[PDB]
C-alpha cells in the first residue's frame, strides 16, 4: 500500500549471524589468544538472518568477486519459528 | 594512488553479467535460424558472440 | 518437385536412417542427384542404409511425411528458366570486335 | 505562467560542487602546503549543481575551448534526493 511505499523510503539494517554457543565466565576468562570457540551450528547449514536483531530468513554463504554474500534459502515461518525458539 | 584529474577520461564498471540476456540471445538465434533458413533457401550458420 | 542442393541439406539436418528412408521413397534420378551432394560419410552410411532396408512402419510414415510437409518452405513456383551462358554469349556476340577481345581475355583469365 | 515569466527576469545563481568530505579540525591543522585531501566521491561519477546551495541535477565535468562546462546527466527526483539525504 502506500505506507509500504512509505516505509520504503526508511532505511533498515540486515545483521548474518554465523553461530550461536554457550558458556561460562570462568571459561571464557580461560580463553587467550588464538584460543578455539566451537558454535552449535554445523557445517553447511544455512546462516540466521536477522532485520534489526529479529530472525526473517536463512541463506548461504557465497562470494562476489572479492565480498561475501548470502544466497537466501528459506523461510522462518511460524512453525519453525516457534520450534527453534522453543530450543 | 595520488594521479591528476583529466576530464578527458573515464573508468569502467566491474562485470555485469546478464545469464537472461545470453539465453534471450541463444532463443533468437535458434529463431532467427529457422528464418533465415525458410528466406535463403539453404541452411545459415548462427553463432552467438560475448556480450 | 524440387531443386537437388535444397533437398540435400534439407534432410542433411536428420538421422541417416530417415535420410535413406526418404530417399528409397524419392525419386531414383532426384535421389541420385541428392546424393551426389553429400559428403563421403553421410553417402556411404546411406548406402549402407540402403542396402539393409527392411520396411517401416506406417505409424513412422505417416509422422515423418507430417514432419517433411512441416519444414516446407515458400516452394511455389520453385526455381526459374530465365538465362545464362547461352544469353551471355549471345550478348557477347552483340558486342563490338575490339569488346569481344576483351571478352575472350576476361573469359580465359577466370 | 505570467509569474513564470516574471520570475524569468530575475537571475539566480548556479553552483557545481566536486565532493564532499569530512575530517576533523586537528586533521586540517596537520596539514600544510601541498597536503592531499581525499574525496568521498569517486572517479566519474556526476558532480552536484548546486541552485543557491540547493542540488537540482547532476553533469559531467567538460572543456569548451578553454572554458570548464558540464554536461547535465540526470536530475535529483525524490526518491533519489531522499536517499542521499538519509546518508
Amino acid at each position: 500500500m502506500q505506507d509500504i511505499d512509505l516505509i520504503m523510503d526508511i532505511p533498515v539494517k540486515l545483521t548474518v549471524e554465523l553461530g550461536r554457543t554457550r558458556m561460562t565466565i570462568k571459561e571464557l576468562l580461560r580463553l587467550t589468544q588464538g584460543s578455539v570457540v566451537a558454535l552449535d551450528g554445523l557445517a553447511g547449514e544455512p546462516l540466521d538472518i536477522l532485520i534489526n536483531g529479529y530472525l526473517i530468513a536463512q541463506g548461504e554463504v557465497v562470494v562476489v568477486a572479492d565480498k561475501y554474500g548470502v544466497r537466501i534459502t528459506d523461510i522462518i515461518t511460524p512453525s519453525e519459528r516457534m520450534r527453534r525458539l522453543s530450543r | 594512488d595520488i594521479r591528476p584529474y583529466d576530464p578527458n577520461t573515464q573508468r569502467r564498471v566491474v562485470r555485469e553479467r546478464l545469464q537472461a540476456l545470453e539465453i534471450i540471445n541463444e532463443r533468437f538465434a535458434r529463431q532467427f535460424r529457422m528464418g533465415l533458413f525458410n528466406l535463403l533457401r539453404r541452411s545459415p550458420d548462427i553463432t552467438v558472440g560475448a556480450i | 518437385f524440387m531443386e537437388p542442393q535444397s533437398a540435400a541439406d534439407l534432410i542433411r539436418d536428420e538421422h541417416p536412417q530417415i535420410i535413406a528412408t526418404i530417399l528409397v521413397h524419392l525419386k531414383r534420378s532426384q535421389a541420385a542427384d541428392i546424393l551426389a551432394l553429400f559428403d563421403e560419410r553421410l553417402r556411404h552410411d546411406v548406402m549402407l542404409r540402403i542396402a539393409t532396408f527392411g520396411g517401416v512402419q506406417p505409424a513412422a510414415l505417416a509422422e515423418l511425411t507430417e514432419v517433411l510437409n512441416g519444414l516446407l518452405d515458400g516452394q511455389n513456383l520453385k526455381r526459374s528458366k530465365m538465362g545464362g551462358v547461352r544469353t551471355a554469349a549471345e550478348i557477347i556476340n552483340l558486342m563490338k570486335t575490339q569488346q569481344e577481345e576483351a571478352v575472350i581475355t576476361a573469359v580465359r583469365e577466370f
